[PDB]
């Protein structure tokens, strides 16, 4: 027989899984700063040229994530 | 939620906006 | 439907107005990057580059007079509205987008097409100049949802720790007379280094998001600059 | 022709209320025109008393705000729910009945998230009245 | 920007300056309401409401 | 459990000998070399002289409450003793509440027999409180 | 729920509903009286630019022939997904 | 010396900074005005009640209704509108007087 | 020293120890309120903005008002 | 018997997971800028040419990234 | 057949599931101040400039902690 | 007794695990990008050939995507 | 009681699962083409060697790729 | 009650998550890959020693594959 | 009321979670390989020892690898 079924909590589990996306991200941005710190050391001088690109990675990184959450309040309000 | 609420979003952008036409120009000067 | 409601900022209106009456230096700028674009002598550009730092002073005032002060319990951020910080970043990102398309200079675009003649143009070069076009709106988007989201974020931990922190001190402090009073000492400890902590974080985090949200906007205003160099 | 576009074109006179402006003024810049008073953005300033006197007037005038008509209207709310669903029913009650209904209130607020969950789950077996008590 | 100004030594020195008398009973009022909480919120007589059950915040918004 | 009770010591004596009091310091050598205690010398001089001056202080009620009487406190009123006047009020007011709560001996009035708040009185989890 | 609430403007003093229909129409009779003197002709820019635009969305409207259901704007319940009317 | 800041009044500041200093964002912040008045300023009644009160909607009094009746009675008082009218009823005058001697 | 996160300030020296060493001290023309003057406490005999008014006064002035404010209702209670 | 379910719900769920790939699009695009911190700190001189293929990487990873967006939206809108 | 189905212990499953994403932040942390450290042995003189910048990511990536934090929270509370 | 069911959203689940396989493509992409910065900092020289080789690395890791979205999509279609 | 169930949609469950089995593949790939372009800096006369062997890798980590593509293909196509 | 009942469809599951083990499996051989390219590239004249020392790492890493493999295979078929 | 359930194929997913265990085993060894290329490379008269060392943590490796295996076939038999 057909039956459809509507279940209202399903989109709580599916917001948690989005999330984990932000794992990939707050890792990612603590490598760029990671890296940073070692080029400082290495040439200290050229600090601002690796700051400037540090922020832009952190800028790019940080745009995938927020499309995570975009998708995360999505569902949470869906 | 309302700060993912749209029933009213003109009435509140227009805080915005007069901060920004009106209110700019006199912390300018 | 209209409705008629008032900024959380009468007070601090009042204050500017009382002490700002007379003049004063300022010295101490959140993002100072908008008022030296160039590091490099003899370089001048013939854009309007300087146009900015208006809109980012305020800004700035204006950001930090909501969200800094916003950390004393009870105050309203009364902008915060996801769509409403969308119209900000949309207002002033496009307004330099279509600045910069307004001069009618196509050349400028040249750059949005990576890469170099040696790589595929239909499969390579292009694919990521249609990918780098979808990340300037991405660029957008993204200032505009960190600026929302870190607020609104930092405040619910607040509330949810101030709310901890008021339950244990009202019901549970009455240990302190009783045997197991180490216990509740300790947790009250922990309950104020958490407290300062998080305090802290805020106020520090108020100010980097600041910085961060003129700074994307100053870089987009930089990825169109084209400085000559004097002779 | 009609009006002036400068600030020049003075409406009153020079000396029009110049000693309570003095005072103002003098009110103004005793604490703020200093070396140490550098502000940062012209929104936090360097002097501590600065923060020492404005901190608790904002936070005192807030609370008063939230306290008389923010939060009055839950409490408000809950005491006409919960004791007739009208306002005259909740009249009908004591002054010391109305307390005692806005101090549990309160109870039920610093408890929130971490008190017990029997203040608003009925265990079963319980005498008090159900949700249905007023249908 | 937190650069300078007066700086009681000790709590006794909190009355040198009239910004801080009002910043120590600011801080009085903050951490004696406390105790007062304690005192109302767990007293003997305090009653939960008999109807309690019969509406709850947590019905309404859900 | 003795190493503690050492340094706590050691401290307290840092902290007595930093004092520069000439007062208390010719005392605490005074106490020590007759091997009595100070503290409790000082709170039965205290409450020999606050015995001594009791009628001093009638008398002092009596002359400031002609004081004020005679309209000489308001001739010369200023700020402060608006501030002073305050605090009396506040005073005042605190006190009058504790005293009431200690009256009724309970923080909430009593629930009369006819409110419909005595059920949660025979509702009670322990009737001993 | 309870933290969320925390969120919301704490100085609302009133608000004021109108309909679509009759603001729309005061503004069309105001147009109409400001732009109705002779010494406006039509042809100037002025004239164009109240009127040309809002003729071709009403145009752009009327010319709508559309395959689905667009609900009216106005109900009095949109909350509702299976309910379109 | 002539400045614009330090001798223009404030109105013509304004005008002069958001048309010769600030052009384009001031038509974009127009641009923006219109679409949220053209698209954002309308609220259903079950939005207001699920949303619009601060503590919820008092059902107990039902404003709303209240205030659709002050704006129907309004419009039909001053408008001169006869709801008898077989339109607004779907029925003619005379079945309307068989229906309440009827019921 | 600090109080919480408000530092007190200190001025750099700006004699040499040459020149210092040939400075002459004389507290007697100092003012009475900065005598025996110490950077660690230098308020120590500063007067008294009201006299007889001290810091725990106005923190159990502070109390005071917390305590009404938490208990007027209990004790003169009003209807809704 | 046969019986047919169709339950809702899960269209959410499907969304949360593709989410997830962005945690490796997120890290992948700090490990490039980490290593190009590091790359012009060795060789400042080469801080345009190395700066080219950063981009290249960060457009060829955020492709990736758009099918699992496109994944994500042709699952929760549906 | 027409079923709605309300299942309320849910949100307890994505409350967790977003509290995953700090795994990926606490780790992020330690990456920073393992360069920190490394960066400071060859570098001594400049601690101030890498001490700075490890402060300063550490809140780039504390703020990703608080997204999910309050979508936990949000799931959790409501 | 024996019961048949078919569950048709089931398969989103499916479609969404096969797209966290994209994680381990769009990490490994920027994993060969990252040591070429390393290396062409080292022998710029060699770009020229280093690129080439870089290309195809990034020719077989996207190839293996392409298995993980066919199964992505002949799910979410059938 | 004895309740025999058989659940039809699960077979999509089994195949998203093997896809991310490619995960560590694809991973697996970048890194031999990342430690390629540095070996090859280091010693460019030996970039055939070096090319044949990460081939070699290649094919085998490929090897391990078809093993779980053709799980994921039966559990799909049964 | 007592009540037993039998899936069929769970045995699909369980060879999906079999399959994973192969992704820890293929990133390991990269790995050896990865760092044979170097050593070659260090001492060259091990060009042979190091090679069999490699096929030795991957021969014992995929033993470790075929080992969860007969998992895999055995549930997907009972 | 009081229900008792008995699930037949549950073991099917256990015994497929224990497999996952041999990711890390296998990669674990991969890794041990690997910096035993780099360490024969360095010091090259050193092919004993180092080699020695390399079987004794892959037997301690293989036997966490056996530990979880034994779980992973004792469910699948019960
Ligand atoms: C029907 C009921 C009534 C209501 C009718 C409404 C009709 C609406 C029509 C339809 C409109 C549709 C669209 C609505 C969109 C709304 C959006 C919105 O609100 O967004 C939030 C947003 C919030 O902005 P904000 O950030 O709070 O800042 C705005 C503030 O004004 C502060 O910003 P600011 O400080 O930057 O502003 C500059 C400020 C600079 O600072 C100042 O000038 C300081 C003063 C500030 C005043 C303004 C703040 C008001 C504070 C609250 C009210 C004060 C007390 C009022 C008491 C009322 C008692 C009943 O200067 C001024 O404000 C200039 C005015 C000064 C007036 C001084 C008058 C002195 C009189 C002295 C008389 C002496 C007589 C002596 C006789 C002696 C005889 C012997 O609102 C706005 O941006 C403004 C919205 C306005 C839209 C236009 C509305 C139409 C005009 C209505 C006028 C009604 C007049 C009649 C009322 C009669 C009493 C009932
Ligand atoms: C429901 C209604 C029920 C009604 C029941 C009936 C009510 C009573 C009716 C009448 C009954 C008959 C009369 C009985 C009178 C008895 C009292 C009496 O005469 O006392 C005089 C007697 C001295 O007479 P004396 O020897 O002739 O004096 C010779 C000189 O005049 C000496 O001159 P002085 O210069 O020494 O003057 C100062 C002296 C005199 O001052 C006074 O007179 C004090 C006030 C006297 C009345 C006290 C009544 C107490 C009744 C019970 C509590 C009620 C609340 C009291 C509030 C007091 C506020 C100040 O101060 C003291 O007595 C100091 C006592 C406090 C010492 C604090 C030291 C703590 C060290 C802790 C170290 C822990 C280390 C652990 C390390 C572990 C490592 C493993 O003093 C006492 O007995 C003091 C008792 C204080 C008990 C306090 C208990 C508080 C609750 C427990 C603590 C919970 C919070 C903290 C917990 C922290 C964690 C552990
Ligand atoms: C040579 C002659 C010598 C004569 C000697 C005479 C000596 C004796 C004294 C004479 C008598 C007093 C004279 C006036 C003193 C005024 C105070 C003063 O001294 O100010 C300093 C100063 C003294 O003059 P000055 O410094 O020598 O020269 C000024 C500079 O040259 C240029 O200044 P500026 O450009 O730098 O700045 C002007 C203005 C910027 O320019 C403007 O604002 C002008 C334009 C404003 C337009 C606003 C309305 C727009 C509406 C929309 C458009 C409608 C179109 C309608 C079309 C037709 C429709 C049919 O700046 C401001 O807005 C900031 C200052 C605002 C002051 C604060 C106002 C609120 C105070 C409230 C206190 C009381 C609170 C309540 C207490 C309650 C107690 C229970 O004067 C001013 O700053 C003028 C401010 C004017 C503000 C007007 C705002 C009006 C708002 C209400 C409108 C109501 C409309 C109702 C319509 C109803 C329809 C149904
Ligand atoms: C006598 C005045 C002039 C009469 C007319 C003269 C001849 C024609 C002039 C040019 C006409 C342009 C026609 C459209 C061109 C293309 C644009 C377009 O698509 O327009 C759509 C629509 C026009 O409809 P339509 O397409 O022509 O035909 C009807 C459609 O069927 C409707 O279809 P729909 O679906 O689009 O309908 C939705 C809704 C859509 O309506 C909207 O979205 C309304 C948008 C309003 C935009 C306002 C632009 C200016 C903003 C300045 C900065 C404000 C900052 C924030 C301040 C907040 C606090 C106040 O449409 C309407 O209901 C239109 C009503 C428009 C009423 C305009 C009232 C302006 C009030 C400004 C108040 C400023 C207060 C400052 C106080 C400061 C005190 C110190 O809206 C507009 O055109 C809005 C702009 C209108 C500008 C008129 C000329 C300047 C303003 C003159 C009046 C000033 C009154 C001041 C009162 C002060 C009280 C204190
Ligand atoms: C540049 C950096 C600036 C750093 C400033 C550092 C300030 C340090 C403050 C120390 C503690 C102060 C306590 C004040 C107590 C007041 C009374 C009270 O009850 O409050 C309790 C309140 C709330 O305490 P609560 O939450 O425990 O209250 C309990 C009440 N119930 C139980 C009913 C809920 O304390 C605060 O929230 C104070 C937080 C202050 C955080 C710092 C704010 C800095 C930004 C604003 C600066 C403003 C400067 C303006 C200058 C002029 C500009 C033109
Ligand atoms: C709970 C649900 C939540 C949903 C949330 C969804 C997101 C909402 C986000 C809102 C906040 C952010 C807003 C950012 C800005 C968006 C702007 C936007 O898209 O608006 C477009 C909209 C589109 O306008 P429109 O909707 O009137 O389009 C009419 C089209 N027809 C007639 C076919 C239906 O623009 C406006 O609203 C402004 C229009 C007037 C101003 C421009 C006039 C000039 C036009 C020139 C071209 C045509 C005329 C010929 C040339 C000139 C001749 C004189
Ligand atoms: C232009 C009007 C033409 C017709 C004649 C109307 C006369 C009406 C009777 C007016 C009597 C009172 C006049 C008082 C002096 C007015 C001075 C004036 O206009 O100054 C404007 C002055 C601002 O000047 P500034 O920009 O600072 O610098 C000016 C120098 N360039 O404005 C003000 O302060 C407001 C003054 C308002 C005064 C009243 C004006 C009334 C005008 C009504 C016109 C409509 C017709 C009236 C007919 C009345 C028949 C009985
Ligand atoms: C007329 C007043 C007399 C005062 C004498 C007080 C003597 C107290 C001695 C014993 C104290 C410990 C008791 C432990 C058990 C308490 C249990 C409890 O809370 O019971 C309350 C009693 O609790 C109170 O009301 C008092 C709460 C705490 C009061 C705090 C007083 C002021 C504290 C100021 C703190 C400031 C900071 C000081 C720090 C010092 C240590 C670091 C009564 O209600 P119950 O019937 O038990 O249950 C109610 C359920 N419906």
């Amino acid at each position: 027989s057909t039956v459809a079924i509507s279940v209202q909590g399903l989109h709580y589990v599916g917001t948690g899984l989005a999330a984990i996306a932000l794992a990939g991200v707050g890792l990612g941005i603590g490598t760029i700063f990671g890296n940073l710190l070692v080029a400082c050391a290495r040439q200290p001088n050229l600090t601002k040229m690796l700051f400037n690109y540090a922020i832009l990675g952190f800028a790019l990184t940080e745009a995938i994530g927020l499309f995570a959450l975009m998708l995360a309040f999505l569902m949470l309000f869906s | 939620l309302e700060p993912m609420s749209t029933w009213y979003l003109a009435s509140w952008a227009m805080v915005w906006y007069y901060a920004f036409f009106f209110w700019m120009p006199m912390v300018w000067t | 439907m209209f409705l008629f409601f008032f900024c959380d900022l009468f007070w601090l209106r009042l204050l500017l107005c009382m002490y700002y009456c007379v003049w004063s230096r300022l010295c101490f700028i959140v993002y100072f990057n908008c008022l030296m674009l160039i590091f490099d002598f003899l370089l001048f550009c013939l854009f309007d580059l300087y146009l900015f730092v208006g809109l980012c002073l305020f800004l700035l005032l204006w950001f930090m007079l909501f969200n800094l002060y916003s950390l004393i319990l009870y105050y309203c951020i009364t902008y915060l509205n996801l769509y409403l910080l969308f119209c900000i970043v949309f207002l002033l990102y496009i307004a330099f987008l279509f600045l910069f398309c307004f001069l009618c200079d196509f050349f400028l675009f040249n750059n949005l097409l990576v890469g170099d003649s040696f790589m595929d143009v239909f499969f390579i070069r292009f694919l990521l100049c249609f990918l780098e076009c979808f990340s300037l709106l991405c660029r957008c988007l993204s200032t505009f949802l960190r600026l929302f989201c870190n607020l609104l974020s930092s405040h619910f931990l607040l509330l949810m720790f101030f709310d901890f922190f008021y339950f244990i001190f009202v019901f549970f402090f009455y240990g302190v007379f009783c045997y197991w009073f180490i216990l509740f000492i300790f947790v009250f400890c922990f309950c104020l280094l958490f407290y300062v902590f998080l305090y802290l974080l805020d106020l520090f985090a108020a100010i980097l998001q600041l910085f961060i949200f003129c700074n994307m906007i100053l870089q987009l205003i930089m990825d169109f600059l084209l400085f000559l160099l004097f002779v | 022709v009609l009006f002036s576009t400068y600030r020049s074109s003075r409406l009153v006179s020079k000396e029009f209320l110049h000693g309570p402006v003095m005072r103002f003024r003098a009110l103004g810049e005793y604490y703020f025109q200093r070396a140490w008073n550098g502000t940062l953005n012209w929104a936090l300033p360097g002097e501590y008393r600065l923060y020492a006197v404005m901190i608790p007037f904002i936070y005192f005038y807030h609370r008063w705000h939230n306290d008389h008509t923010l939060d009055r209207d839950h409490v408000e709310k809950a005491m006409i729910m919960r004791w007739g669903g009208t306002l005259e029913d909740v009249r009908k009650l004591s002054a010391k009945d109305q307390l005692r209904v806005r101090c549990f209130t309160d109870i039920e607020k610093l408890y929130s998230a971490y008190g017990p969950k029997d203040t608003y789950l009925q265990p079963p077996g319980d005498t008090l009245p159900g949700k249905d008590f007023y249908r | 920007m937190l650069l300078g100004g007066f700086v009681p030594r000790r709590f006794s020195q909190f009355n040198r300056d009239p910004c801080w008398m009002f910043f120590i009973f600011s801080v009085g009022f903050w951490l004696g309401e406390y105790p007062a909480m304690m005192i109302k919120y767990n007293a003997r007589d305090l009653v939960y409401d008999p109807h309690r059950y019969v509406w709850s915040h947590h019905d309404d918004h859900h | 459990l003795c190493n503690a009770a050492s340094k706590v010591q050691a401290r307290s004596a840092k902290k007595l000998a930093a004092l520069t009091d000439a007062g208390i310091q010719k005392t605490i050598s005074e106490h020590n070399a007759n091997g009595t205690d100070a503290a409790v010398s000082s709170t039965k001089r205290y409450l020999a002289e606050q015995r001594q001056l009791f009628h001093y202080r009638v008398v002092r009620f009596f002359d400031e409450c002609h004081y004020i009487i005679s309209g000489e406190y308001f001739a010369q009123y200023t700020k402060v003793n608006l501030i002073w006047d305050l605090r009396f009020l506040t005073k005042l007011v605190v006190l009058f509440l504790i005293g009431t709560v200690l009256g009724r001996q309970s923080i909430f009035p009593p629930i009369d027999p006819d409110s419909p708040l005595v059920e949660a009185l025979v509702t009670k989890v322990n009737p001993n409180y | 729920s309870n933290p969320a609430d925390h969120f919301r403007p704490n100085l609302k003093a009133l608000t004021l509903y109108a309909e679509r229909q009759h603001y729309v129409d005061r503004w069309l009779h105001v147009k109409e009286r400001w732009l109705a003197p002779w010494y406006l002709p039509w042809w100037s820019p002025l004239f164009q630019l109240g009127t040309w635009y809002s003729q071709r969305s009403r145009n752009l409207f009327l010319v709508e022939n559309h395959l689905s259901y667009r609900p009216y704007k106005f109900r009095r319940n949109d909350e509702d997904r299976n309910n379109p009317y | 010396v002539y400045t614009r800041w330090k001798c223009d009044r404030l109105p013509v500041f304004q005008l002069k900074l958001f048309t010769q200093e600030y052009p384009m964002h001031a038509a974009v912040g127009i641009f923006t005005i219109i679409f949220l008045w053209k698209h954002m300023s309308h609220c259903s009644e079950e939005t207001e009640r699920k949303y619009g009160w601060w503590a919820g909607y008092p059902y107990w009094r039902d404003p709303i209704a209240r205030r659709n009746e002050t704006k129907y009675k309004q419009m039909i008082i001053n408008n001169d509108v006869d709801i008898t009218h077989p339109k607004w009823t779907g029925c003619s005058v005379e079945q309307l007087e068989e229906l309440s001697r009827v019921v | 020293y600090n109080m919480l996160v408000f530092r007190d300030p200190k001025r750099r020296p700006q004699l040499s120890e040459e020149e210092r060493a040939k400075v002459v001290v004389n507290q007697a023309e100092w003012p009475e309120e900065f005598k025996d003057f110490d950077p660690d406490d230098p308020y120590k005999n500063s007067p008294e903005i009201i006299k007889g008014m001290s810091s725990w006064n106005l923190f159990l002035w502070g109390v005071e008002c917390a305590f009404i404010y938490q208990f007027y209702e209990l004790v003169f209670p009003k209807s809704i």
